[PDB]
């Protein structure tokens, strides 16, 4: 694409620039031209990946709730479901530009816990954004997708991962989102969070004190989401 | 909506 000309590294190099300049659409576009030169990407790698593109979907979405919030006390002429429309497809591309680099051909060559866990939670995540806008006759397919990557994950990580791994508990936080505020599962959303929490606080003696920092940064997440929803 | 993991 656009970046075909630009080495790998000054990719990378312009994306952490981009993080630094908060100017997250270029950092996934330096991103996106990092992983379609067709190498495996690093952990740090992969970290920079998800945040130039959280942010930019982040974005997407706050607005698109905004806009439909409007259209639903609106329910006056056409302006406010165009828009909104305008804001739903381009976070539909969006999606489907992450997705497919997971697709294209990150997840397949992914052969490391770390590595496969961390992009079938991307899968699930950006599944789950599709669905947070879908209406039609692929929602229940969109859903079952989010649901597939995140269950592909979730066996991995129990298997390969400890329990208070950052990434193993950040997928059970955005899996347990998933049950509660997509698929209707507010019970399950619940066993989730909690069970990972009590897995996670005793492996905690086995941490170092940076390790355990991170951990339990998570878990306090988890502990926020569990207090909001009981 | 509730949160998930912040970046
Ligand atoms: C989805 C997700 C979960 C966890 C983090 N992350 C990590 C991390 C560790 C090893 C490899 N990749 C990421 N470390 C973290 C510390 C604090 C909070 C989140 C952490 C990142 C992501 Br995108």
């Amino acid at each position: 694409g656009a970046m075909g000309s630009m080495e790998r590294a000054s990719l990378i190099q312009k994306a952490k620039l981009a993080e630094q300049a908060e100017r997250y659409e270029d950092m996934a576009a330096f991103m996106k031209g990092a992983v379609e030169k067709g190498e495996e990407l690093s952990c740090e790698e992969r970290n920079l990946l998800s945040v130039a593109y959280k942010n930019v979907v982040g974005g997407q979405r706050a607005a698109w709730r905004v806009l439909s919030s409007i259209e639903q006390k609106s329910n006056k002429g056409p302006e406010v479901r165009e828009y909104r429309e305008k804001v739903e497809t381009e976070l539909q591309g969006v999606c489907d530009t992450v997705l497919g680099l997971l697709d294209s051909h990150l997840i397949k060559e992914a052969g490391d816990a770390e590595s496969r866990v961390f992009y079938l939670k991307m899968k699930g995540d950006y599944y789950r954004y599709l669905a947070e806008v879908a209406t039609g006759d692929d929602k229940k397919r969109i859903i079952d997708s989010a649901r597939s990557a995140y269950q592909e994950a979730m066996d991995i990580s129990k298997k390969e991962m400890p329990p208070t791994n950052p990434i193993r508990l950040g997928l059970a936080l955005n899996f347990s989102v998933f049950h509660y505020e997509i698929a209707n599962s507010p019970e399950e959303a619940i066993s989730l969070a909690k069970t990972t929490f009590d897995e996670a606080m005793a492996d905690l003696h086995t941490l170092s004190e940076d390790s355990y920092k991170d951990s339990t940064l998570i878990m306090q997440l988890l502990r926020d989401n569990l207090t909001l929803w009981t | 909506r509730t949160p998930s993991l912040p970046t």
